[PDB]
DNA sequence: GTACCTACGGCT
DNA sequence: TGTGCGGT
DNA sequence: AGCCGTAGGTACACCGCACA
């Protein structure tokens, strides 16, 4: 990818690909970090939620594209875990609200196009403080320090407990029918 | 941790979301009529002195301004929602005056925000008016290095008046403008009969009306709208047949539906006659002028009916569109489904609370203030003793510490003692400030009636509105045709 | 209505020519600033934005500066507020950013809706003062308000941070330099008007980079201080070291000033790729925060790696110059200039800012002193001051009665009326009479500043000198031969 | 992005060519559509006295404005094509707006040069007190600026081509020194 | 100086 | 011919 | 269909001059 701020090493294992929400994320991101062991990926805004779009929206979508090719496991059928290039994915939103919905299109891309990468333990949720609008906002050396330095950051490593009670969620939170959704607003939903 | 489930993550993820979106973002407050940006738009206005009888400021400054203190998100998002503020074919009472271009029906965006400027409109000084006054609850920022309101005084019905259309999650809202003198006539009725029906509240409110004018309809689907918060309204353009020479025809459009893109509509007629799905049309044009208004020509072929294809362009093309009600509002915090009625009534009873409220605040001011009166006067009727009690002090908390105790006054008198400046001794104060206590003493008295009766009370928001309603009551301009 | 093609030609190209020479893109001599620089500061300054202040949004001063200042877009604005917070680019910067401000790689900032900003310390001398009638403030663009023609500019900063321009007819290229080598060229001038510039030189080595690296030789830095023009070649801080196994490796950890790091790189592969120069095997980036700038060329084993880096420098901006071109504004009016030159415009600067401030330092202190007269004599007689006031039946008679019964200015009378009772309080009679007590040796202070040109030019030294001992710092660039 | 007007008549048209889609939305609002035709044009435009004929051709600026004009360039050149009678040059008053005003001239003076030896070419005369036309409400545009009847348009005039050649190169050409010697004679400072 | 993607609901 | 930086 | 309106993102031209 063009976008793609790859790290030195060619070894896997050892290497984490960060999937960050633009190039203001991105600049205090490459800076901050170690290159030879962490790649940067910044992603234009909201990503496309997969479960509402076809496949050749999907496979023409440039984020998307960009993120199967720096992975390099292929997608659905074809996806090969041993060719992964990382063996963590790090998704680093924002700290805010909308965040948090990139992060669930994010995962809604992996599930239902690289569900092996998800078994595999490879996808990682990280935690830059809040506070701060975005990572733009953020010295290179705090983002390095509390996000990315694995001798101090606190990454979440996702887990797929239940494929059942997954789909039924990846289906009623972002696929196309709207009173499902609704019904779990209603139902979750706390105004305190 | 060290672990997330990805059911969960979702779960929580997804709904922090949808519930910023619901209850600050996308939908407006029931009370004020406004969402987080315009109410952060209008409050940055007040804030900078913006007002209608000061000159224009920069849109950049207005922007940079919301977007450090109250707004965190895009420049783009703000600026973009004070200029729609400021269309007069988009708000049926603009809250924003722009100076510069501003945009068009055409879908021409306004210039950017450095070329533009802006300030408030005087109507929006009524869903400003009393903010300072202990109305309305604030709250802090964003950051909390700032405070702002959480809702507006809204002296006006603004919901309802400038209507609202938002895309939340799980649900959306379309709430078409109204007529500001019946709104208020429909809340005066409202409050003198709390059984009022919806039929007889229509008596009042008519229906939607447009600042883009036109048609509606039947009132089929305006009562539906009414009695459910959900119906269909049919918009029509408005449009009349006439001469143009030589035995010849033209169909001339002066008024067009609500959010119709006037250019967008004319490429869709010129569509039609282009792929043959019309007949009938030898010629197509945009006529509008700012001296003229709208207009759209279509010519007629000489000796076909123009009424066959003025009603088959209404059929085809958005020259009728329907707007779909859906009367979704933030009540108590919670989005809710809200009809005619439910809406006034929430109007109405913020009123109520911002007069009361409004009330309460003046009288602890003006309690406040006559127990300073009281201090000065004792002060000016044994100055000589003041003043001595103050030079053998040598510090201002022994002078506090005694005038408290020899003249038997407050903390808070004495130090307004200590804060009179020389001038005020002049022959003539002691009189001023003797008059200005016993105005107060009668004031105090007047708000106490107020607050000692909710009818008087109900009928001070009666007057208010009236008042309002004479100064920006202003005549339909959509005419509802039965049907 | 008619116009002839020639003479609308001729007028409206210098009319654009002259604006872009006077008013955008040459720095002044005096503050070494472009009035966008100079607007973005001055903005700072009236919006409160010192450095012990928090950090305030991008986008509310730029917002600022644009309604008040500078009639230009938005991006115009934050890109050169960007620059002036970029370590990589100015030797003392101008700007504390918090954020993304872009990097050596040409990464641009965040935008400006993430980034925070305020002055750096060192922008405080540059404003220093400017509020004691130092400098002219003229109308802004609109006639709704005053602008700085010029700042303090208590160090200088054209030669400090350096400045380069395109304008129309013409350009500048000024390198930056060491503050604390300038301030010293600055002392030796004010000691000796007739000052050489080899003598200058002593003082003033050659320019000093933000990013270090190497400068070859003294002839080209030479020519540039004699005439305002030079070519000054520049290196890259590169050495060769062994990795393992008998190979070597060219370790490059400072590059040439305004060189684009990423770009060089490229430079480098692209040469490698197209087989146009021979022994390099790897070529890595290992930049980071905390190893500093860190460029790695693997040499292929037995290969000379001396002779491999002699080509780089031929082949790629591992080696760069600076063309210098000192064209700055005196008087208004663009002008070739050399060291000197741009040394004495800097000092006869400081000179009239110290005197002006001397000067309303002088008026503010005596009107003060006369207010302070009047409320000591209201202290003096405090109960005919009262009797005075209670018989008044309005301000106007009381302020009359004063003037007459104490033969008191009108200013003082009004002062008196100002004061509030508890001004009256022990205490509070005893600040009156400490404050014109020192009051009056403080105007002692400054007219003897006044009376002497060698006590002023003294004191303009003082200060200096105390800039360098806080801000001075350790030259970067090595000037070798 | 040619707003045109609803006339065919060349006789009887104009066309005004506005800095950016800012100033372009102003006027096309102020316009009298049956006879003004809007051209918005996007910033600094070619300088074509520096510029290869391949870049000239190919700028898409450059493109809009003959395709606009109907009359085709230089040898091609048919003044009986023109499809407006008036090309009227509308750049924000200051000193960026001479500078476009100076690089359109340019372009006319060596592309079609007969348009302004007919008279063609006129410049537009908005008010001084904004710097940029898209500060102004459409009705003091067309007022101030657009409206025949209050309008004061200024007819670009050809007097002695020999010493317009000289200009153009001087000015807009690649030899800097003489554009420095130029300012250097006739700067007022 | 501008134009374009994405989420979301409803109809030297 | 690409690149440094204030402008449309 | 693609339009409405608050949100998350950001990419490409032009002028002017002088260097290698
Ligand atoms: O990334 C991209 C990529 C492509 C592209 C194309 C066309 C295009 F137009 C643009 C593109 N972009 C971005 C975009 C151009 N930007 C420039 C800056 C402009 N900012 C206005 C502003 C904000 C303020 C302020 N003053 N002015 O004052 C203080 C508050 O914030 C907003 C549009
Ligand atoms: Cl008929
Ligand atoms: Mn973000
Ligand atoms: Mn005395
Ligand atoms: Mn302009």
């Amino acid at each position: 990818p063009g976008k793609l701020a790859d790290c030195s090493s060619k070894s896997p294992e050892e290497c984490e690909i960060f999937l960050v929400e633009g190039d203001s994320a991105g600049g205090s991101t490459k800076s901050g970090r170690d290159s030879r062991t962490q790649a940067i990926l910044p992603l234009r805004g909201k990503i496309l939620n997969v479960e509402k779009a076809r496949l050749d929206r999907i496979l023409n979508n440039n984020e998307i594209r960009q993120m199967i090719t720096a992975f390099g496991t292929g997608i659905g059928g074809d996806f090969d875990l041993a060719k992964a290039r990382y063996h963590k994915i790090v998704i680093m939103t924002d700290a805010d609200v909308d965040g948090a919905h990139i992060r669930t299109l994010l995962l809604t891309f992996f599930y239902r196009f690289m569900r092996p990468l998800i078994e595999a333990g490879y996808v990682y949720i990280a935690q830059p403080p809040t506070g701060y609008k975005g990572l733009g906002e953020m010295n290179a050396d705090q983002l390095w320090e509390t996000t990315m330095n694995p001798e101090h950051r606190a990454l979440l490593q996702v887990k797929l407990e239940d494929a059942i009670e997954a789909d039924q969620t990846f289906e009623m939170l972002m696929g196309d029918v709207v009173e499902n959704r609704r019904q779990f607003i209603e139902d979750n939903a706390v105004y305190a | 941790i060290n672990e997330r489930n990805i059911t969960s993550e979702m779960r929580e993820s997804f709904l922090d979301y949808a519930m910023s979106v619901i209850v600050a973002r996308a939908l407006p407050d029931v009370r004020d009529g406004l969402k987080p940006v315009h109410r952060r738009i209008l409050y940055g206005l007040n804030e900078q002195g913006m007002t209608p009888d000061k000159s224009y400021k920069k849109s950049a400054r207005i922007v940079g301004d919301v977007m450090g203190k109250y707004h965190p998100h895009g420049d783009s998002s703000i600026y973009e929602a004070m200029v729609r503020m400021a269309q007069d074919f988009s708000y049926r009472y603009p809250l924003v005056d722009g100076q510069g271009n501003f945009g068009s029906m055409d879908g021409d965006g306004a210039a950017a925000m450095r070329f533009t400027e802006a300030r408030m409109t005087k109507i929006t000084l009524e869903l400003l008016r009393d903010i300072n006054k202990d109305t309305i609850d604030f709250i802090d920022n964003y950051d909390g290095n700032e405070r702002e309101p959480s809702v507006l005084p809204a002296r006006f019905p603004n919901l309802l008046a400038n209507g609202a259309s938002g895309i939340a999650v799980g649900m959306a809202t379309n709430i078409p403008p109204h007529n500001l003198t019946e709104l208020i006539n429909g809340v005066l009725s409202l409050s003198k009969n709390p059984d009022i029906s919806i039929a007889e509240l229509m008596e009042d409110i008519e229906g939607p009306d447009f600042p883009t004018a036109g048609l509606i309809l039947g009132k089929s689907g305006i009562r539906r709208a009414y009695e459910t918060g959900r119906g269909s309204i049919q918009m029509r353009s408005r449009a009349v047949i006439e001469e143009r020479g030589g035995g010849r025809q033209r169909i001339v459009v002066t008024e067009i539906p609500f959010q119709v893109n006037k250019a967008r509509m004319i490429e869709k007629i010129a569509e039609l006659v282009r792929d043959k799905k019309i007949d009938g049309i030898t010629d197509l044009r945009d006529e509008t002028s700012l001296r003229t208004g709208v207009r759209v020509v279509i010519d007629v072929r000489k000796d076909a009916n123009a009424s066959v294809i003025l009603n088959n362009l209404y059929k085809q093309t958005p020259l009728q569109t329907s707007f779909g009600v859906n009367m979704i509002a933030l009540v108590n915090g919670r989005p809710k489904l809200i009809n005619l009625k439910e809406a006034l009534v929430h109007y109405l009873e913020h009123q109520k609370t911002v007069v009361r409220r409004r009330t309460q605040y003046n009288l602890r001011k003006a309690k406040d203030r006559a127990h300073i009166l009281e201090g000065l006067r004792i002060a000016l009727d044994h100055i000589d003793e003041i003043i001595s009690t103050i030079r053998e002090s040598d510090t201002d908390k022994v002078a506090m510490e005694s005038l408290q105790q020899r003249f038997k006054l407050s903390e808070k008198q004495a130090q307004a003692i200590l804060d009179m400046r020389l001038r005020r001794l002049t022959g003539l104060e002691r009189d001023k400030i003797e008059a200005e206590y016993n105005e107060l003493l009668n004031y105090i008295s007047e708000l106490e009636t107020i607050l000692a009766d909710e009818e008087v009370l109900l009928q001070l928001v009666r007057d208010e509105l009236t008042e309002i309603r004479d100064r920006f009551g202003d005549d339909r301009r959509t005419e509802i045709q039965l049907g």
